[PDB]
DNA sequence: CACAGTGATGCAAATCAAGTGTGAAGCCAGACAAAAACCCG
DNA sequence: CACAGTGATACAGCCCTTAACAAAAACCCG
């Protein structure tokens, strides 16, 4: 709302607002286990976070932004999705549990969303990127080789 | 306009005004710590000398007399 | 809807009802409409669950500012693991919002720490101590007590501080002063007797492992740090011809006491 | 039980300096290990 | 044998102040809506503005706002959370604050 | 940054369980991250 | 072009104190304007 | 018989509202 005061518009607009993320997981390693019951947790983890990055509407013809992270590499805006304790290379379990966030993703990626704020239903609209992974993640997860390969470059 | 009219009455029968109580029912028919040191026992001493010798000023030149008069002396 | 009108209106609505409150402030009180609306008011509080805000209101009543001490600041401070930083942050955050100070600045706390530590309170052995200073306001003292650090002599590469032993000893028994009292009040015994306590204390030294190092300017230090420490354990008086105990760690193997 | 205060203290109450950690961790862990300190904290029992 | 209003008990207060409870109940219900808590404040703020003052009368709105001498649960919230507290530190904290001011302030 | 946070609230934030530490961190995380309580802590100005 | 700390230090700015006479913003007795938001006309 | 935590849950305790009585602490009169 301050965004969208500062940049003289107007508060009561509604249009389809435009957002977009970064998206990041990475593995951790010497995460003790305690004792007591439970299953056979192994000594590492893998986290899974999110982040917005802007937020533009259309007004008139061109755009502008409204909001945007002015410390984007800050720990105070790095929001958690998903926390297990997992290894980053056992891929059969690192899938069954990244593939329900997968499929919400992607049903998400093609629809709007009516949301209430200060009394005005407005519109939202998503654009996913996903840039915080090492290039180990990347090529585990992008079907490719390891990095000691002939073929060293991702793009 | 409401006290225009007000005010030339009172002119008018006040010529002939600390009573509003009984004047109420008149405009019916009309309309219709910090322990000191030697400085301010200083000032709370020699201030009054000033202050009873030339009572004619305010006690600001009470108080530039008497810091004219500590920065000339010692302490 | 009620009670939300300004000035010059809300009286305009109310004003029977004050009416009939002073009449009878005048009857039976015969003028003292203060202390009656005010009570009312504080039953009124009362009656919905709010004894916070009713609590308040007496308290602030009397009119005196509810500030904390700086020992007090320091305690929380100390014994709730708060870095002063995050401390600064809160007391900001506090006297910002709450327009009003309700703890202490750092300088303040900065101050009072000066009475805990050793080298503050005066004392002298009776028998002087052989190669040991008389001088007793000495704080942290260097830990190579003067060893060369020159190029000719044996290489030093370690660092340390360290207070001095006498006079952390005199600042532990200042510190248990209270404790000490009261145990003689608790044990028959007069609280103004002088006799020759005898204070037993135990002695631990151990060395760490894993000790990260830090880059910068310096010495070239290793990774493993050893830290020595003492506990006073027992005081006991001699009275008649017994061993009165007047004081006793309860939790000696606790963190607290180290 | 002490070593565990000293490591925390050292990562989080000091000064992150080699010339500079020695005498607050030291500092504070003396502070932390006062009993008229801990005498205020349990005034509530009181 | 009277001897003051304030030296007596919450329940003696309102045995002895039983009359005048009934009386502004029965009085700002019919008319006033019924709400008693906001005529009582109105009431004393007139009766306070009566003696011209400023000093009590911003207290009181503070205090029946929400605003001053006394944190709201989200400040408090934000304090503990942005600091690192652990909830049973927080918990000392408030013990110990409440203990020796005798106000809570959290 | 999020890593070196986890690490200091599975350790002194969360309940020293396998049942339940992942979501007391989880939560403690998600609380710290918001920015309806950082606004609070920027009364400054 | 990481960043929020981590403590001490050092300097700049706000304040308080005692001194005292005036100056000024309220409230208050009714009151009969001046909108002014409900009803619908 | 180490010990200070560590966060959610449950329950006891202590406050608050209709009740007319009823027992404890004191002057006007005799
Ligand atoms: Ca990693
Ligand atoms: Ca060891």
């Amino acid at each position: 709302l301050e965004g969208m005061r500062s940049q003289d518009l107007d508060d009561y607009l509604n249009g389809p607002f435009t957002v977009v993320v970064k998206e990041s997981c990475d593995g951790m390693g010497d995460v003790s286990e305690k004792h007591g019951s439970g299953p056979a947790v192994p000594e590492k983890a893998v986290r899974f976070s999110f982040t917005v990055m802007r937020i533009t509407i259309e007004h008139g013809s061109q755009n502008v932004k409204v909001f945007e992270e002015p410390k984007p590499n800050s720990e105070l805006c790095c929001k958690p999705l998903c926390l297990m304790l997992a290894d980053e290379s056992d891929h059969e379990t690192l899938t069954a549990i990244l593939s329900p966030l997968i499929a919400e993703r992607e049903a998400m990626k093609s629809s709007e969303l009516t949301l209430e704020m200060g009394g005005i239903p407005r519109t939202f609209k998503f654009i996913f990127r996903g840039t915080g992974y090492d290039e180990k993640l990347v090529r585990e997860v992008e079907g490719l080789e390891a990095s000691g390969s002939v073929y060293i470059c991702t793009l | 306009s409401y006290a225009f009219f007000v005010q030339t009455c009172r002119e008018e029968h006040k010529k002939k005004s600390v009573n509003f109580s009984e004047f109420s029912k008149k405009c019916s028919e009309r309309w219709k710590k910090r322990p000191p040191s030697a400085f301010f026992l200083f000032c709370s001493e020699y201030r009054p000398k000033i202050k009873g010798e030339h009572p004619g000023l305010s006690i600001g030149d009470v108080a530039k007399k008497l810091g004219e008069m500590w920065n000339n002396t010692a302490a | 809807h009620l009670l939300s009108l300004t000035r010059r209106a809300q009286k305009h609505r109310l004003r029977e009802l004050k009416i009939q409150v002073k009449e009878f402030a005048d009857k039976e009180e015969g003028g003292d409409v203060k202390a009656v609306c005010l009570t009312l008011f504080l039953l009124a509080l009362r009656a919905r669950n709010e004894h916070r805000q009713a609590d308040e209101l007496e308290a602030i009543m009397q009119g005196r500012g509810s500030g904390l001490q700086p020992a007090v600041c320091l305690a929380i401070r100390v014994n709730t693991f708060l870095s002063c930083s995050q401390y600064h942050k809160m007391y900001r955050t506090v006297k910002a919002i709450t327009g009003r100070q309700i703890f202490q600045p750092l300088h303040a706390l900065r101050n009072a720490e000066k009475v805990l530590l050793p080298g503050y309170h005066p004392f002298e052995w009776q028998p002087p101590l052989k190669n040991v200073s008389s001088r007793t306001d000495v704080g942290i003292i260097d830990g190579l007590s003067g060893l060369a650090s020159s190029v000719d002599e044996y290489p030093v590469d370690t660092i340390a501080k360290r207070f001095r032993y006498d006079s952390a000893l005199v600042s532990a028994l200042m510190d248990m002063e209270e404790d000490i009292l009261e145990g003689m009040r608790s044990q028959d015994l007069d609280d103004y007797l002088n006799g020759p306590f005898t204070v037993v204390v135990k002695e631990s030294c151990d060395g760490m492992g894993d000790v990260s190092e830090k880059h910068g300017s310096g010495p070239a230090v290793p990774e493993k740090a050893v830290r020595f420490s003492f506990t006073v354990m027992r005081i006991t008086i001699e009275h008649g011809s017994q061993n009165v105990k007047v004081f006793e760690e309860p939790k000696p193997n606790s963190e607290l006491c180290c | 039980s002490g070593n565990k205060l000293f490591r925390r203290f050292r990562k989080m109450n000091a000064r992150q300096s080699k010339c500079y950690e020695m005498e607050d961790v030291l500092k504070h862990h003396w502070l932390y290990t006062s009993k008229y300190l801990q005498k205020f904290m349990n005034a509530h029992n009181a | 044998p009277r001897q003051h209003l304030l030296s007596l008990t919450r329940r003696a207060q309102k045995h002895r102040l039983r009359e005048l409870k009934i009386q502004v109940k029965e009085f700002a219900d019919k008319e006033e809506g019924g709400d008693v808590k906001a005529v009582c404040l109105t009431l004393f703020l007139l009766a306070l503005r009566a003696r011209n003052e400023h000093r009590q009368a911003d207290e009181l709105e503070a205090i029946m706002q929400g605003r001053g001498s006394g944190l709201q649960p989200a400040v408090c919230l934000a304090i503990r959370v942005n600091t690192f507290l652990s909830c049973s530190q927080y918990h000392k904290m408030y013990r110990t604050v409440k203990a020796i001011t005798g106000r809570q302030i959290f």
